[PDB]
RNA sequence: AUUUAGUUGGGCACUCUAGCGAGACUGCCGGUGACAAACCGGAGGAAGGUGGGGAUGACGUCAAAUCAUCAUGCCCCUUAUGACCUGGGCUACACACGUGCUACAAUGGGAAGUACAACGAGUCGCUAGACCGCGAGGUCAUGCAAAUCUCUUAAAGCUUCUCUCAGUUCGGAUUGCAGGCUGCAACUCGCCUGCAUGAAGCCGGAAUCGCUAGUAAUCGCGGAUCAGCACGCCGCGGUGAA
């Protein structure tokens, strides 16, 4: 899960680690529907594709416990 | 049924009231099988009645067979598809049949907040001339010869 | 009396035949036959549906049923050894030696 | 020593019976007569043959069940005392066979067909 | 108010002292009570005062709050306002499988 | 599109949970025995044709 | 005899398993009935008038349904409709209906002890004993190709106090926390335990259906497809009405 390990994603973490104390990008295409969230990842905005379209989202300090599909659902609901 | 009678498998007595149809009154409360709730709380209401206005089991048991008994019975035999019925001639299994559905289905009618004493007042009304299945009795009483005004082309 | 072997097959009658055979080809070099021991015969269950597309209800079950046999041999000899050891006849049997 | 063998099959349980000549016990499983059983260890249920032959008795009795609630393996008992009469009484066995007392019950659990719910319980025909 | 904590029934146990109150259920009020070691006896509450204001002090110990609602309040303010899909489905009341609402409605909005 | 997945399991999995398996002679997805590795129509079938070990009909 | 155990002295004694048999077939007798079938009653018998139950559905009746098992003539394409990948989803909820489960209560609960089987499954699959946990469980390590050994000593009863009549020791709905396990991973989209709010329900109106007996009504066990995933299914056993 988390405790027993992280489930991070390893080659989108390779994206991720060739960035880190660089400057916050915009747009960062991806899938982004498996792997958590553990506090060395703050300040990013990675593009969260949800199947059709993707939709991005910027990284504050307080994300500690999901992932990045959380944000863009599959439904379209209206 | 269709084709022709039945039987009817009589109830074997208790081995410690040795009485019959104290059996046929164990065997309509009863759910489940489960006797061992059901039948012993009658025991327990029935040595109520011989802690309180009772001497022996057996001879109130025969005072309840008293003032509950069906006296008479109908049943609807239509001709021509209009409410046609008679007073009939009651057999003594469906009087004991009758008398002691009213007994247990008014104790299911009564509902006190003891599970026996529901019980208990249930067989010191059915055994001593009160209580709604006696006065079940009396309106069965009622509608014998009260449905007579068409029970008299027969 | 360190031999014992196992007959295990789908029907009776033919486990027992060669049961018989071999406890003939036993019994004659030496002496002391135990019991042609009867297994109580694990059986299986199926249940399969009739139809393709619809009707669950209409079911047509299979099952099987393996009759087993245990043979001991009580004081045995180097014959009956070689009996076992170079006759495992009929083929459609299989069998489960040891010793 | 003095002992019996009865054997009793109801409800898928033999019931081998070790009666020996006492006062009209049970040892069943080596445990008496409510060491084992509930209140429902009736009189005319377990003790019926000795009101016809050997009255009113009675002989302590060994048995090993296991098959059926207390209500079924019990059931098991009266064929224990029915196979007992049977080794010790020529003369009172007509007085057993006119009350019965030997008819074995040859009911088991009824076959449970598919289709439906149990063996005969039908499903709610929820027509409309 | 009344005389443990908050949430207090007059005249009656203990354990109805610490059951109807909005934060504990039993089990904790059973190892709290048996750290104490003391009886009911029976239903009614007639004992000493020192008792009942030494397991106030130690429901003062515990989270009785008050203020529990505001703290449950902030949890769902952070809960469905970082997004949050899961800060919807709370109001929904479905859970992180998922709860397959064709009439799993009645709960809360009552759709008749 | 059948033709796909009768070659589609051939393979070595991808990752441990894609072991699904079917029939051989057909490709029924549903209800197919493990220990047969046939579907269920099939197993019906042939064993009325007379050619699987074993199996009888069921009475009792 | 020994025993914590039936260890091994003891053989299959009782039991049990499976092999051949005997067996319930109007088989015998009395009466009714033309002396005819048949019926009513016996005797023996465990099973009496085909013991209970299964396999086995004629001609056909209904353009019933199946080209989504497969074969399959006819019309269509073949740089695409054929094929390969990542995310989804068939699990969404403004409402109606069929089915299954739980209580709606003083016949229900909690503490205590105490019980009783059958069908099976089983060698990368079931876990002996012990340790540590409120717990999901983890840890050392044994057996088990099966009549040996693992699930696997089943539940309602039985005897005490209890909530002693309330949305309540009836009941558990959704929600925060501790977690546990499968998987490459459990927001979409697995299951479970425990801690904490204690929801609704306070016996159902037309119209319904299951069923003529170890059966209705009710309580437990196993198995399938399956790494994980049963109020469903398929069986098995336990109590047992009118
Ligand atoms: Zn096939």
């Amino acid at each position: 899960s988390l405790k027993k390990g992280p489930f991070v994603d390893d080659h989108l973490m390779k994206k991720v680690e060739a960035q880190q104390g660089a400057e916050k990008k915009k747009v960062i295409k991806t899938w982004s529907r498996r792997s958590t969230i553990f506090p060395s990842f703050v300040g990013f905005t990675i593009a969260v594709y949800d199947g059709r379209k993707h939709v991005p989202v910027y990284i504050q300090e307080d994300m500690v416990g999901h992932k990045l599909g959380e944000f863009a659902p599959t439904r379209t609901y209206r | 049924p269709r084709k022709g009678p039945v039987a009817k498998r009589d109830v074997l007595p208790d081995p410690i009231y040795n009485s019959k149809l104290v059996t046929r009154l164990i065997n309509r409360v009863m759910v489940d099988g489960k006797r061992g709730i059901a039948a012993n709380i009658i025991y327990n209401s029935f040595d109520i009645i011989k802690e309180s206005t009772g001497n022996d089991p057996l001879e109130v048991f025969e005072q309840a067979m008293k003032n509950v008994m069906p006296v008479l019975e109908v049943k609807a035999r239509r001709v021509g598809g209009s409410n046609y019925q008679v007073p009939v001639e009651v057999r003594p299994e469906r009087r004991t049949t009758l008398g002691l559905r009213w007994v247990v289905n008014y104790a299911r009618l009564r509902g006190e907040h003891t599970m026996e004493e529901r019980l208990a007042k249930e067989i010191m009304d059915a055994a001593n001339n009160t209580g709604a299945s006696v006065k079940k009795r009396e309106d069965t009483h009622k509608m014998a010869d009260a449905n007579r005004a068409f029970a008299h082309y027969r | 009396q360190k031999i014992r072997i196992r007959l295990k097959a789908y029907e009776h009658r033919i486990l027992d035949q060669s049961a018989d055979k071999i406890v003939e080809t036993a019994k004659r070099t030496g002496a002391d036959v135990s019991g042609p021991i009867p297994l109580p015969t694990e059986r299986s269950l199926y249940t399969v549906i009739r139809a393709t597309h619809k009707y669950k209800d209409s079911r047509e079950q299979f099952e099987m049923r393996t009759h087993k046999r245990l043979i001991d041999i009580v004081n045995p000899t180097p014959k009956t050894v070689d009996a076992l050891m170079k006759l495992d006849l009929p083929s459609g049997v299989n069998i489960e030696i040891k010793l | 020593q003095v002992q019996y063998s009865g054997t009793g099959r109801r409800k898928n349980a033999v019931a081998r019976v070790r009666l020996v000549p006492g006062t009209g016990k049970i040892t069943v499983n080596k445990k008496d007569v409510e060491e084992y059983i509930p209140h429902a260890d009736l009189r005319e249920v377990i003790n019926q043959p000795f009101g016809v032959t050997e009255t009113k008795g009675a002989y302590d009795v060994i048995v090993n069940v296991n098959g059926g609630g207390y209500a079924g393996q019990s059931g098991a008992i009266r064929h224990g005392i029915a196979r007992a009469l049977l080794q010790v009484d020529p003369d009172f066995r007509s007085a057993l066979k006119r009350a019965g007392l030997l008819t074995r019950d040859a009911r088991m659990v009824e076959r449970k067909k598919p289709g439906l719910k149990k063996a005969r319980k039908a499903s709610q025909f929820s027509k409309r | 108010a009344r005389i443990a904590g908050v949430d207090i029934p007059r005249d009656k146990r203990v354990v109805v002292s610490l059951t109807y109150i909005y934060g504990i259920g039993n089990t904790t009020a059973k190892k709290v009570l048996a750290n104490v070691g003391v009886s009911e006896d029976v239903r009614v509450r007639d004992l000493t005062n020192e008792q009942t204001d030494a397991i106030r002090a130690e429901i003062d110990k515990l989270k009785v709050e008050g203020d529990l609602r505001r703290e449950v309040n902030l949890n769902i303010k952070r809960l469905m306002e970082i997004g949050s899909y899961r800060g919807i489905r709370h109001r929904r009341g479905l859970p992180t499988r998922g709860q397959n609402t064709k009439n799993n409605a009645r709960t809360r909005k009552g759709p008749t | 599109a059948k033709k796909s997945m009768i070659a589609k399991n051939k393979r070595p999995a991808k990752h441990s949970t894609q072991a699904y398996t079917r029939c051989e002679r057909c490709g029924r997805p549903h209800s197919v025995y493990r220990k047969f590795h046939l579907c269920r129509i099939c197993f019906r079938e042939l064993a009325y044709k007379g050619q699987i070990p074993g199996v009888k009909k069921a009475s009792w």
